[PDB]
């Protein structure tokens, strides 16, 4: 027996095995492939252009109702010609369940607002509007939740440096805070810590 | 440093005294203002009133020093909403960059005499979020700070002691000896 | 026998449920009668559909039609049909039962982004 | 040794809502009131 | 010893509270030693000298890539499906 | 005992589920209460009762609060019983400093040791998190028992080497005597 | 979720959805956890408390001291 | 004259009289510590040993530096690079 | 080296322009409300002058989505500008105030280590 290994859920396997199989039957137009990763959470892989009529349907048919809405999260891979991605994480109350629907989302193509399906996207859409650029269209106000008022720039992506790009400091003579050019004291130690051997035999044929 | 003097060395040492001064000034009106400066240095000691400016977590702290454990108000120590009210401001917590001009504002709005005590490592040095975008590097490039309390989440025995810094800082502030000498 | 509240804050409890649930099947089956029959939405809505209409069919309490679709209470299930007469209603102007309008393009859904070839 | 429970186990810890003792009545309270106020009166 | 009022305030804190009182400071006598004996870490599953290698007990390596549930069917075929069991929340 | 509005199941627990009472004796007793501050008169008793109670105040700083032996308070650098100073320069604790605080730079000392020539520590930037002494192999860096370091300067709390090394020799006897006692823990 | 199914307590559940129904539902938590405390302290087993996959897991101090793997794991993994 | 400020460390570190940054020490007292390591690792006398090689724990078990095996076959004195302390065959 | 995308807020480059215009115009409308409401040292001409040059910075550009997203971020300032959110600290951002002019030449570059 493996008492540090973590056991699989299998009744959170074969339900969701059967339920990604027919959200892959009932929705062809939108979704590209469902997976079921290792922890037993099911991945669905839609086109930009169904981001409104899928998490519609998860929200309202009898056999999959994903009513709460956790969180939008946009993860920025600049390598891809999209790069960036935006994942909906859905909870559904009557079925215990949670399901997790990507897309793919350049800074310049629009994506569907789910504001209309979920009102906690009111917020979030905002969020990922602030931090990589995806601009949401048909959103009720797109405005600038987090960082500062005049801030230039979205700080989330990888192209964006750690330690931005300016820094503020009072001015006695402007009686104001005003803004500078960036020297910090002592700069951040980038450190490399790459593994030169690869320790996943498993992952080293996954890309194709 | 020097060593703490040892008791043998120290019982032949004379009590100190409260005045920082000593009371062997020479004229009698420079005595006469070290007196009124003792005095007015105790009563500004003896009650100084703190803004409640929580930033961040370190102000969970703050309100450990509200609390019946540790007790404030036996300390002159009160919280007041207002910064009219108030003498001192302590910046506990995360200064941001959307956060400068409000912590400048207040700052400006409050009346002279202003100690400010910098509580943790997100108010002096900027701390652990020292290299983000959008966090200033400590409070001292906006607002001057004359005691900065060192931990995290400094325990409040070390506000208080932070407190008790500032209140020996208050005792030592020379204002009408100074006005004597200019 | 009705009851005194259903738990919910904002829900009221229905005065007629059965004929309510009955009207909103009827309305999403002949929603759905107009899709066609290759599409697998139409199969299956009309399956569920039906076995819950025989389910306010066959019960003619309250408690035991709870009881008999064992998904949540009655006026959940009145709910429940609200959202999927929308959503048919959704679909008979979206289509979703065609090709993929984008394919995924090339490296796009494989995670680690940086490995060569 | 390590940190454990003691042989037996703990005591019960309480948790359930106790009320204090409440000693008036509504009706005892009403006609002690006018009760009062009639000496009072006089 | 406990330090405590005299019991004619005690009486008259426990008749205003309602309740008996039950002291909500702690004391040496009520608390644990601060000097205490040196303690003893129990060994694990995998402490043991034989029978013990990393390859069948090896947590890291045994994660897969996702399965395309799509091509699961399709290279194994070579009640209306629910995302879970029912909760009624009602 | 009034009547439930919703059927309480049983792994849960209902508040404000009690249905309100419609006997006379109830209302008047209700009625009691609104009229004649009842509920008032226990809010206050309780309050009262709260005067007569043990203040919890501790009085600093003749009597001070309870600590512990792991407390996480000033970073000290400490050394051997012989003499020599135990940080062999191996730059764990800075790999794994999450704010970076600690910089090392080393160079070979005239008898070939690998000891260093700066060690500072930003007290700004350090966040007291005690992972630079569980990455310590040899307890070198540790953390000191003192808490009361305010300084009155921000440049008087960026901690250099021989500041650390006083913080070594001041505090050796309390962090000697902690390490004693917690080492079989970690 | 970590040995939470292995302690049985009580939801509080509001009905009017108010700010004193909050209220009580909180207050209610708070009493709630002391009999789940309770049994944690009623029942806890004497065993490890890390994982034994030293990669994952710092290895013990006598262990990094004494022996060779632990004292590499101990160097790489901080 | 202040003697604190043309003091050498043992990182054979000084201000010289022409720096700038001698001025930050005229209201502040710059801190060297006395007790250096050399001599402090000098002023011990090496241990004498009959066996070829030799294990160096520093002091206690747990509380001392990673164990080292010092070959002593070569004539001289052997240092241990943890602690400093130094290891003789006859 | 054509590719069909779908349209941010604009389908046609005058379309874009005329919203570009739009912009313009209710910035040089809110110009002397913010002189009015905010206690800066630039005046009204000063305020219209640097509207001008913002815009004829941006003036190189000709792709549809980045003059449509440079209008869209345009009107969130303008929006953080109406109502009330920016400081005086925040309208002066754009003067750059408390920055020392760097020179041009490669023997001041030179003398100043630039
Ligand atoms: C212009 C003229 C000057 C104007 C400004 C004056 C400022 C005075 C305050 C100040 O800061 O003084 C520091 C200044 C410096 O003091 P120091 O020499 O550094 O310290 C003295 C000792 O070394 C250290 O002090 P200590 O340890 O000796 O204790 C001080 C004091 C004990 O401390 C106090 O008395 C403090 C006050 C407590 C008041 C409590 C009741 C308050 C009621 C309010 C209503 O001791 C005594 O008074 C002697 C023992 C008395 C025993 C009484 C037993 C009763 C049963 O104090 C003085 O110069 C003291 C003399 C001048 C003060 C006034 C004396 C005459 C009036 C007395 C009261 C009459 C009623
Ligand atoms: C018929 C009437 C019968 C009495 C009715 C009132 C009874 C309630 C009451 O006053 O209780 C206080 C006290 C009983 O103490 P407790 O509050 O139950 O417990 C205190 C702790 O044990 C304190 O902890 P401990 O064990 O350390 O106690 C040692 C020491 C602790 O000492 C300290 O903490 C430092 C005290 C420094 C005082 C410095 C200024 C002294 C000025 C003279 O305690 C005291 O010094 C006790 C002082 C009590 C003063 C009470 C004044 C009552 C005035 C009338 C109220 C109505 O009762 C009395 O003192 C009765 C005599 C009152 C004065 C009679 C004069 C002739
Ligand atoms: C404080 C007071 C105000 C200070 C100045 C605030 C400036 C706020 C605006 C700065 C950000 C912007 O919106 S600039 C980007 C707007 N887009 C452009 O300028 C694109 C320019 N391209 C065009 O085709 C036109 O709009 C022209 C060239 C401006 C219009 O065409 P006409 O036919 O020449
Ligand atoms: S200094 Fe530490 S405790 Fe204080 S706000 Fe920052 S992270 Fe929080
Ligand atoms: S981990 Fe310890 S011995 Fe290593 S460099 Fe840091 S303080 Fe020195
Ligand atoms: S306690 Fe944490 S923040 Fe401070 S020096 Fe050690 S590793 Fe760095
Ligand atoms: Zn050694």
């Amino acid at each position: 027996d493996k008492p540090t290994v973590r056991q699989p859920d299998a009744v959170a396997r074969s339900h969701l095995s059967d339920f990604g199989r027919y959200v892959a039957e009932c929705l062809p137009k939108y979704v590209q492939k469902v997976q079921l990763t290792a922890g037993d959470e099911l991945e669905v892989l839609i086109a930009p252009e169904g981001v409104v009529p899928v998490l519609q349907f998860l929200k309202d048919h009898h056999q999959a109702q994903f009513t709460n809405l956790v969180d939008i999260a946009g993860v920025d891979v600049p390598c891809r010609k999209n790069r960036f991605e935006v994942v909906y994480n859905l909870l559904s109350l009557r079925y215990n369940s949670r399901i997790r629907v990507k897309t793919y989302t350049d800074e310049l193509t629009p994506l569907d607002s789910a504001c209309e399906v979920h009102k906690a996207a009111n917020w979030y859409e905002r969020e990922i509007w602030d931090m990589y650029g995806v601009f949401f269209a048909n959103h009720p106000d797109l405005r600038r939740i987090l960082t500062d008022y005049g801030f230039e720039g979205h700080p989330q992506r990888r192209d964006f440096p750690l330690s931005g790009y300016v820094e503020l400091r009072y001015d006695d003579e402007k009686k104001r805070v005003v803004c500078e050019p960036l020297e910090l004291a002592q700069e951040f130690r980038k450190f490399d810590l790459s593994a030169p051997w690869e320790q996943f035999p498993n992952f080293r044929n996954a890309n194709p | 440093q020097q060593t703490l003097p040892v008791a043998e060395v120290a019982q032949n040492l004379p009590k100190k005294g409260y005045s920082p001064f000593g009371t062997k000034q020479s004229s009698v009106a420079e005595w006469s203002l070290a007196r009124l400066d003792d005095l007015l240095n105790w009563g500004r000691k003896g009650s100084i009133w703190p803004l409640t400016f929580g930033l961040a977590c370190c102000a969970v702290e703050m309100m450990h020093i509200a609390a019946p454990r540790y007790d404030m108000d036996r300390y002159g120590v009160v919280f007041r909403a207002s910064p009219r009210q108030a003498d001192v401001i302590i910046v506990a917590g995360t200064l941001t960059n959307k956060m400068a001009p409000a912590l400048r504002k207040v700052y400006d709005q409050m009346p002279e005499p202003r100690w400010v005590i910098s509580m943790g490592s997100c108010a002096n040095g900027g701390g652990y979020y020292h290299y983000s975008y959008s966090v200033v590097r400590g409070c001292d490039r906006i607002i001057p700070v004359d005691i900065y309390v060192p931990g995290c989440p400094p325990t409040a025995e070390a506000l208080m002691y932070g407190v008790l810094q500032l209140q020996k800082k208050v005792k030592r502030m020379k204002t009408l000896q100074m006005w004597y000498r200019k | 026998i009705i009851k005194a509240s259903t738990g919910l804050t904002g829900l009221a409890v229905s005065t007629n449920p059965h004929h309510t649930l009955s009207a909103l099947y009827g309305k999403i089956l002949r929603a759905v009668s107009k899709m066609p029959q290759d599409a697998s939405y139409r199969k299956y809505t009309e399956q569920l559909v039906k076995q819950r209409a025989d389910s306010v069919a066959q019960h003619k309490d309250i408690t035991a039609l709870e009881k008999a679709v064992g998904c949540g209470q009655v006026e959940e299930l009145i709910v429940q049909a609200e959202n999927e007469l929308i959503l048919a209603r959704k679909m008979l102007g979206w289509k979703p039962w065609e090709k993929l309008v984008q394919a995924a393009p090339a490296k796009q859904w494989d995670w680690p982004p940086a490995q060569i070839m | 040794k390590q940190d454990l429970p003691p042989p037996g186990g703990y005591k019960k810890i309480p948790f359930a809502r106790v009320p204090p003792k409440s000693y008036f009545t509504g009706f005892t309270t009403i006609g002690t009131y006018v009760v009062v106020t009639a000496v009072g009166l006089g | 010893l406990r330090r405590d009022v005299s019991p004619l305030i005690q009486r008259i804190r426990a008749f205003l509270l309602g309740r008996e009182h039950n002291l909500a400071l702690r004391f040496e006598d009520g608390l644990a030693d601060r000097t205490q004996p040196q303690p003893e870490i129990p060994d694990g599953p995998s402490h043991l000298l034989s029978a013990n290698y990393y390859c069948q007990r090896d947590g890291r390596r045994e994660v897969l890539p996702p399965i395309d549930l799509v091509e699961q069917q399709k290279q194994l075929a070579a009640k209306l499906p629910t995302p879970g069991k029912v909760y009624a929340w009602d | 005992e009034p009547k439930d509005i919703v059927e309480v199941p049983k792994g849960y627990v209902y508040v404000n589920n009690k249905e309100l009472s419609m006997e006379f004796a109830d209302i008047t007793d209700r009625a009691a209460s609104t009229m004649f501050f009842g509920e008032l008169l226990r809010g206050f008793a309780v309050t009262l009762a709260h005067i007569f109670k043990e203040p919890a105040t501790i009085n600093y700083p003749f009597e001070k609060g309870p600590l512990s032996p792991r407390f996480r308070g000033e970073h000290a650098l400490r050394r051997y019983p012989s003499g020599e100073e135990r940080c062999i320069a191996c730059k764990l604790c800075e790999a794994i400093c999450p704010a970076q605080a600690i910089t090392i730079e080393a160079e070979e000392r005239a008898d070939g040791s690998r000891r260093t020539t700066r060690y500072d520590i930003d007290m700004t930037k350090c966040i007291y998190c005690g992972f630079c002494q569980e990455a310590c192999p040899v307890d070198a860096i540790v953390e000191g028992p003192n808490f009361e370091f305010s300084t009155e300067t921000h440049e008087e709390l960026l901690y250099n080497k021989e500041k650390l090394l006083c913080n070594g020799d001041k505090w050796e006897s309390e962090i000697a005597s902690n390490l004693q006692a917690d080492h079989l823990y970690r | 979720y970590d040995a939470y199914n292995l302690v049985n307590f009580d939801v509080p559940i509001g009905t009017k959805g108010d700010c004193y129904d909050r209220y009580l539902c909180r207050v209610e938590e708070m009493r709630q956890s002391l009999r789940i405390i309770d049994q944690c302290l009623n029942q806890m087993p004497a065993g490890e408390i890390k994982t034994d996959d030293a990669k994952v897991a710092p290895p013990s101090r006598s262990e990094m001291k004494t022996s060779m793997e632990a004292l590499i794991h101990h160097f790489k993994l901080f | 004259c202040r003697g604190d400020i043309e003091k050498v460390t043992h990182t054979g570190q000084v201000f010289d009289k022409e720096d700038y940054r001698n001025a930050r020490f005229v209201n502040a007292k710059r801190y060297v510590n006395e007790n250096w390591g050399i001599k402090l690792i000098e002023e011990v006398p090496p241990k004498e040993c009959t066996e070829r090689v030799v294990f160096c724990d520093g002091g206690d078990g747990p509380l001392g530096h990673p164990k080292v095996y010092i070959n002593l076959d070569k004539p001289g004195n052997h240092i241990c690079g943890y602690c400093g302390l130094r290891f003789v065959k006859k | 080296a054509v590719q069909q995308v779908r349209p941010i807020l604009s389908v046609d480059r005058e379309e874009a322009r005329k919203r570009a215009l739009n912009l313009y115009k209710a910035w040089y409308r809110q110009i002397p409300y913010i002189v009015m409401d905010y206690d800066i040292p630039m005046t009204v001409e000063q305020c219209r002058d640097k509207l001008r040059e913002e815009f004829v910075k941006h003036r190189n550009v000709t792709d549809i989505r980045v003059i449509d997203m440079l209008v869209i971020k345009g009107q969130m300032e303008l929006k953080e500008s109406v109502e009330i959110w920016k400081q005086k600290g925040h309208i002066m951002r754009y003067w750059k105030e408390s920055q020392d002019p760097k020179p041009t030449d490669f023997l001041s570059k030179f003398i100043q280590g630039v």
